[PDB]
């Protein structure tokens, strides 16, 4: 019914999936702001992942 | 605030049935921010002993809600208890005036914080009774700016089995 | 609600529940929330409609 589809799109609101992502790989977060040997640590990921 | 009289020998038989709510006046925040869009309302009152359970049917968002409460009787006729299910608090209902086919000024109050409704058993309303309302709000001591009238028409009945909060 | 089973061990030759082997009450002094998406609850505030 018209209204349960109402309903459920209202409650997509508080609790959506995610339909569209565009993603970058984790090593990119390695960085020397945090890490000690962040170039060693980043490209042992890349060869890793 | 205070308990004013109810309805001189309020019956619960007479009083049952479909009721129209006309306006409203409290200071309740919720009246007016969001205010817009307040959905007709009507009720259902249904003698339950000396209690009553009254059905309020509303939309949301077109979705047609049905709210089942008992007015529990305070042993005072015509002055009713809402019980709290964890809700913020127990409303003290007075069914202050009516004229069982015509008319209800219901005094509800919830820890010292009272509303006043007028209910209607007509879509026309006499002015009279209105402007009688509007007295015992001066009285209640709210603001006419307080006074929210609710749009005439879109009342539903029978909401579905799924929109119903079966409060009780 | 619901984590306890978690915890509970697992009996594979009957299926059952065992006694717990995770601690399902302990936070190591940590406050990791969940958002929990369902919180919606219908109320209804007669004294304000």
């Amino acid at each position: 019914t018209a209204d349960l589809m109402q309903e459920w799109g209202d409650a997509v609101q508080y609790n959506p999936a995610i339909i569209k992502v565009k993603v970058e790989p984790l090593y990119e977060l390695v960085t020397a702001t945090d890490f000690a040997y962040s170039s060693t640590v980043r490209q042992n990921m890349k060869q890793a992942l | 605030i205070s308990t004013i009289q109810p309805k001189a020998n309020f019956d619960a038989q007479q009083f049952a049935g479909t009721w129209l709510l006309v306006a409203v006046g409290s200071a309740c925040r919720f009246l007016q921010e969001q205010g817009h869009r307040a959905e007709a309302t009507t009720l259902h009152v249904a003698p339950q002993g000396t209690a009553m359970a009254v059905s309020t049917f509303r939309k949301l968002d077109g979705i047609c809600w049905q709210v089942r409460q008992l007015y529990g009787d305070t042993g005072v006729l015509g002055r009713f208890l809402l019980q709290a299910r964890d809700a913020r608090g127990a409303v003290h209902v007075v069914v202050a005036e009516t004229d069982y086919q015509s008319f209800a000024v219901l005094y509800l109050e919830r820890a010292g914080q009272l509303s006043v409704k007028l209910y209607a058993r007509s879509l026309p309303v006499s002015d009279s009774v209105l402007s009688g309302f509007e007295q015992r709000v001066q009285e209640a001591h709210l603001t006419e700016d307080q006074i929210f009238y609710f749009p005439k028409y879109g009342f539903c009945e029978a909401a579905d089995q799924f929109h119903v909060l079966d409060e009780v | 609600p619901g984590s306890q089973k978690a915890a509970l061990g697992y009996n594979i030759l009957t299926q059952e529940d065992a006694q717990s082997v995770y601690d399902a009450s302990y936070y190591g002094g940590q406050c990791e929330t969940v958002y929990n998406g369902e919180w919606r609850e219908l109320r209804y505030d007669s004294t304000c409609e």
